[PDB]
């Protein structure tokens, strides 16, 4: 679709989002789902109360943060689609799914099922007409441009070396392990 | 009056009133205080639209 397209950095610990053409993805934010931890009583408390960013970040003793991407691997499903909603908003999009053409990224041994959920997502809450789930290493072999090379991540639940070849790795010489400095 | 000049057991001369003479919050200013004033009006109309 002729639209500038999403890029979704899937960061472990810190997750990030952006378009094509930019260098620095254009909404950050880590991941996290951060739930509340009181009851609303004066007129004047928010109201959905699982808030992310700035209300997090502020009220960080009155959120009861949790994590989804355990182990690279996102348990939050339905909160982190409302987390991309959050980033559909007037915050970060500003758009819809069917407007943008949306990129996913993927780190090295990851289950088929995490994949075809997220695809169930794509098209059936979200609508983007044009989305692939692409990888990460290559990507950061696109921004280094070079050919053959080792990626290693450094996240919160994820490490993985990725013995790439032309941006294309032997898909049996790479490890992954999913644990770091959470 | 009249009844003082009915009974003769009543003495004269008698001023029977005889008084005698006659003649005729500082720390809302305290430094450390952040002392505020409110005007309710203006911010019960302004929260009052907060429809929780
Ligand atoms: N300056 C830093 N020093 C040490 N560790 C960091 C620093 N910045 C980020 N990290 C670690 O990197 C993690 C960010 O996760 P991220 O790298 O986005 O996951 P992924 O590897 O999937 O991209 C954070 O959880 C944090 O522990």
């Amino acid at each position: 679709i002729a639209n500038q397209p999403v890029v979704i950095d899937n960061g472990s610990g810190v997750i990030k989002a952006g378009f094509a053409g930019d260098q620095i993805p254009k909404y950050c934010f880590p991941n996290y789902v951060g739930r509340p931890k009181h009851v609303r009583v004066m007129a004047g408390a928010l109201e959905g109360d699982i808030f992310i960013g700035p209300k997090a970040e502020e009220h960080r003793g009155l959120l009861s943060i949790r994590y989804p991407m355990e182990h690279g691997i996102v348990k939050d499903w339905n909160d982190m689609e409302r987390i991309w909603q959050y980033v559909y908003s007037k915050d970060q999009l500003q758009t819809f799914s069917e407007e943008h053409p949306v990129l996913l990224t993927e780190a090295p041994l990851n289950p088929r099922k995490n994949r075809e959920r997220a695809a169930e997502v794509f098209f059936e809450t979200f609508n983007v007409p044009a989305l692939f789930i692409s990888m990460q290493a290559v990507l950061s072999l696109y921004a280094t441009g070079r050919t053959t090379g080792v990626v290693l991540d450094s996240g919160d639940g994820v490490t993985h070396a990725v013995p790439i070849y032309e941006g294309f790795a032997m898909p049996h010489s790479i490890m992954r392990i999913d644990i770091a400095g959470r | 009056d009249p009844k003082y000049a009915d009974l003769p057991g009543i003495a004269r001369n008698e001023p029977d009133v005889y008084e005698t003479s006659d003649l005729p919050q500082e720390e809302l200013t305290s430094t450390s205080v952040e002392h505020i004033i409110v005007n309710p009006n203006a911010a019960y109309d302004k929260f009052k639209d907060k429809r929780v």
